[PDB]
């Protein structure tokens, strides 16, 4: 039963890897897109205050 | 390009932000009916999706609302079982000549939001409690 | 107060749409597909489900075939409709449909029989106390926010052009043309033959529909962008399949939208839109002409291809007199506007005068529905 | 030297559909 | 053995989750901040061009 | 003398049949396939053959492994069709290609790098003064001798439809099922497996190909011919195999060709051939439909199963309006159709000015095909 | 296994003695990873011998026969067939299914039967497959230790279950109906 019960705990264990890894990438990614939209908004601003 | 992109962010903020509020709030007034009615047999449910997978809670609250006796629940641990017990469940609300659209088992089981929500709201709508 | 939200459900060829009356965006959108098994089920115990309906049939689109009740914006299948409207009512907003009056949409000319059924439909199976039907192509004007306008709407099913002047609408002038993105999707198939990519079954419809969605795109000039794709392979995009295997579509980008626009490419007699629209604004009176011209709007998920605005303009401007200035008025939320509309018309003061109510209509039979509707 | 009808394949993880 | 190694599998898996949970919301924030950053750029750049 | 006779090559998965141009029947047929072989030759001075090709690869099935050079009407291997056409030209007609135009026909849908292919190895490789590529379906039009109606072409490799009226063909409503005889030989094994025989090596498809020839039948009533195979076993035939064993076909021989009008038997959900050629007629415009209801084709082998013209015209008839005129014309030597149509295309004197040249394939390399036929 | 023990020597003919071969077969075979390599590494050296114990007390030597005749289930030509092997059986079979849900049938290969538990199947099988399948695919090869009575225990599953008792063949109905009866109530 043992030997079971430890791979069950193990196959869950990857899945949370899994996902913690897949959710930093779209956190950097999200930061990014971030920064380029404070670009964007500094080169508008300086268009419409001419 | 450019156009989609919009479009993209005014679906994605405006449409889900709508619709899983609207969820979150009939979520949760939905546990509070449920927990009402489950006392007797003192059975508690703390969230809405994961406790109706196994299928013996939907049987216990329909065994509270209908007042009559349910067939066996299937002794197991399994999937197969956990589908044997919503398909009893359902087979039961078809009893009752409760009309149900896009409700199967595997749906309850796998945990979709919408669909169980949808059989809770139906489940009060139109189901009538014998006292 | 004693207002009740009016439930508003627009209902297309391809997608279904469902929100309350007053709200910015629509709660529920999903595509309008039932599905049905088409192989054995031998795994005895599990539960049985006859029909599929949404999502949840494109989700499980590998075991099913695949029907639209809505066909070139005419309903064919009564039972898959009132399916549809069932999982909206019941599965999607969790309403009760007895306590709100509904708003429903449809194209400008077609049967008389639809407004009566849906109307018989809407008053005795699910007991609403009002409803109304309305025209898209005059809820994207309520979008727009202007009172005048012309107004082009190409979806799954049907395209048509209304003109409106000061809120006074022009029947005569009204034209409909049978070219959608479901006629696109069929030439998108039968030309993937050439690359020596199959698609057959309707997975594989949807696996195309998704293709043209990602990979086309609209050529200022069809015959620069021709001989720049026979010049080079600069022109060509990649595309994933669910089971991992790579195609690359390339010259097929810009031939799909192009029969947008010369429709001679799938055996049809009938002009382009661009010829459309100008037909209609010819069909007008002569002194509104110039008030139709800067004030043409778009709309419709068929609309969405980039480049649709430019080469519409520069086509409309070939056209017209080059005196006066011809300007495309594009909202980037233009695949829902249809839907907006309606919520506004859900919003005003007069509008609670023109239900159509549960007595008046055990009055009059389902024929109250052209009395009481344009 | 009336048509056929469509026809599907039975199933057979439920029993029978009487009503 | 077994019982022994089982305790650190779940305790491992346990601080797996809680990390995953909080990585997730970090992502929903950041998320919405970029999607009201965006909205505030196109608002300005409608002005411009009026 | 001058203009010389111009040989025409018609290749399909099934076979190969190759002859002069003012014969009305071939000089050659012959299967396309090619043999290797599998154990290792133990006796010294046997002789060495790599390759085994045509007629003798159906004598030698034992010690060869039978490939298809074809595949659903496409060319997977190319080897193997450069030994197919050298075979055809130096040892079936023994002529020299360099001195002859050829003719050459293909499926109407496919991939467009085929014809580019055919070209190229026909220019480069065999020296030819000219080519060409002709639809087979186009040629069977020919063959049956009038310029107004469609045509229904089951082949080895796929079924085609195609409406010709007054010499003008409508792309348009062409449509390719790939349904075809190679997938009837796998279903009549899969059903052959259910009385007790077992047939696994390629060489045995062959034997199950001709038991399919001999002992087949389309029912004009399926569901009829399943009680009355069921009741009695007066519908019982019997084959004996090339070991001298015996066995009964009985209730199969119309189970088999019943399968192209029910395609899930395949695990296909396509439409069968009657449907098929029902919705390529429906296609056409209004003013066409009454010549082309009058005037259906059957061409092609697999449309060699007895009783299938009756059960086709049932079909129609059944489908189609029932105040016309529906009539099924099935030569008696259809098999060959697409050849005989063929020699009259190059026996015309306007088709001269329409061979490919050699200098144009120079000037405009292999694409040029896509300019000069079809 | 009997025709490549002819190969050294030892014969094996009679019915009882194919009972001491299948014995040899189920204690001293296992599957090579890389099948030409364990050729060369089986001729350079002779780490990969075994002995066996006959019946009688006779001790023979297995040696390069160990991986030889399970590869026949990959490579049937050995045996003169002309079939694939298991591999190319199952991706063909994953093949011939629609396009959506191949994804599904890549992730859940199960294993089953008692042939497979000779020692390293598991990992020549998702090497095979891997190698067949495209590369965005990842393939998962599930296999149970107790899989040689994997087709007991389900079925001791599915006689227990509840709608499992509307889906018998009755007394009844096989009086009624004759022995004909099976094919319309059974899969
Ligand atoms: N972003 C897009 N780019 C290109 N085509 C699109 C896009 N979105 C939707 N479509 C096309 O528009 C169709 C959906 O139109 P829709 O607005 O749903 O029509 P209706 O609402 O009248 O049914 C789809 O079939 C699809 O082919
Ligand atoms: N007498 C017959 N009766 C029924 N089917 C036949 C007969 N002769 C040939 N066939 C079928 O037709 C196929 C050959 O078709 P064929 O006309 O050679 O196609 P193609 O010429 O395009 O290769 C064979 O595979 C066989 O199954």
């Amino acid at each position: 039963s043992l030997n079971r019960r430890i791979q069950l705990v193990e196959e869950e264990l990857d899945r949370a890897q899994e996902r913690l890894a897949t959710a930093l990438q779209k956190l950097e990614e999200a930061e990014k897109a971030a920064d380029e939209s404070e670009r964007g908004m500094k080169v508008i601003e300086n268009r419409a205050l001419k | 390009d450019n156009d989609n992109s919009s479009a993209r962010l005014f679906e994605r903020s405006r449409i889900k932000a709508l619709a899983d509020e609207r969820e979150v709030v009939q979520k949760k007034t939905f546990t509070k009916w449920v927990n009402s009615h489950l006392a007797r047999v003192s059975c508690r449910i703390t969230d809405l999706y994961k406790d109706l997978r196994d299928g013996r809670m939907l049987i216990k609250l329909l065994e509270v609302l209908s007042g009559e006796m349910l067939p066996k629940p299937t002794k197991g641990k399994m999937r197969i079982h956990c589908l044997e017990n919503v398909d009893k469940a359902l087979q039961f609300l078809k009893e009752q000549r409760v009309h149900l659209e896009n409700m199967g088992s595997h749906d309850i089981v796998d945990g979709n939001h919408r669909l169980v929500l949808g059989l809770i709201w139906t489940i009060i709508l139109r189901f009538q409690i014998q006292d | 107060d004693d207002d009740i939200a009016a439930l508003v459900v627009d209902n297309g060829s391809g997608m279904c749409k469902a929100g309350f009356a007053g709200d910015d965006a629509p709660r529920a959108v999903f595509p309008s597909i039932v599905g049905r098994p088409r192989h054995q089920g031998v795994m005895v115990g599990m539960g049985q489900k006859d029909s599929y309906v949404g999502d949840e049939a494109q989700s499980k689109r590998g075991i099913l075939t695949l029907k639209y009740p809505i066909e070139h914006g005419i309903v064919t299948n009564w039972d898959d409709m009132e399916k549809i409207w069932h999982h909206t009512f019941y599965n999607e907003l969790r309403v009760a449909p007895e306590e709100h009056p509904v708003l429903l949409t449809e194209a400008p000319l077609n049967p008389k029989a639809n407004r009566e059924k849906m109307t018989q439909i809407m008053f005795e199976t699910f007991n609403t106390p009002a409803m109304y039907v309305a025209i898209q192509a005059v809820l994207s004007l309520y979008a727009s926010g202007r009172t005048t306008g012309i107004v082009m709407d190409s979806g799954d099913g049907v395209t048509h052009t209304v003109p409106i002047y000061e809120g006074y609408a022009l029947p005569h002038a009204i034209l409909r043309l049978d070219l959608a993105g479901r006629d696109l999707t069929d030439y998108l198939m039968k030309i993937l033959t050439e690359r020596g990519y199959s698609f057959t079954t309707t997975a594989e419809r949807e696996i195309v529909r998704d293709i043209k969605e990602k990979l086309c795109y609209v050529a200022l000039d069809f015959e620069q962008e021709m001989a720049t794709a026979a010049s080079s392979s600069s022109l060509e995009k990649s595309y994933e399949l669910p089971d991992g295997q790579v195609i690359t579509i390339g010259n097929e980008r810009f031939r799909c939208p192009e029969a947008l626009f010369q429709p001679s490419f799938l055996g049809m007699e009938s002009c382009g839109i661009h010829e459309t629209t100008f037909n209609s604004i010819m069909k007008c009176d002569v002194d509104i002409r110039k008030d139709l011209y800067a004030n043409t709007v778009l709309s419709g998920g068929t609309t969405m291809y980039p480049g649709i605005a430019d080469r519409m303009q520069k086509e409309i401007t070939a056209l017209a007199p080059s005196t006066m200035k011809i300007k495309i008025i594009a909202p980037p939320e233009r695949k829902y506007s249809v839907w907006i509309g309606g919520s506004i018309l859900a919003s005003l003061s007069t509008f609670q005068q023109m239900w159509i109510s549960k007595q008046e209509y055990d009055e009059s039979g389902p024929s109250i529905v052209h009395r009481k509707c344009f | 030297t009336t048509g056929t009808p469509r026809t599907s394949l039975p199933h057979f993880h439920h029993p029978e559909t009487t009503r | 053995s077994l019982n022994r190694r089982i305790q650190l599998v779940e305790e491992e898996l346990d601080r797996a989750q809680e990390r995953l949970a909080t990585a997730l919301q970090k992502l929903e924030e950041a998320e919405k901040a970029a999607d009201e950053s965006e909205r505030g750029m196109k608002v300005i750049e409608s002005r411009a061009q009026k």
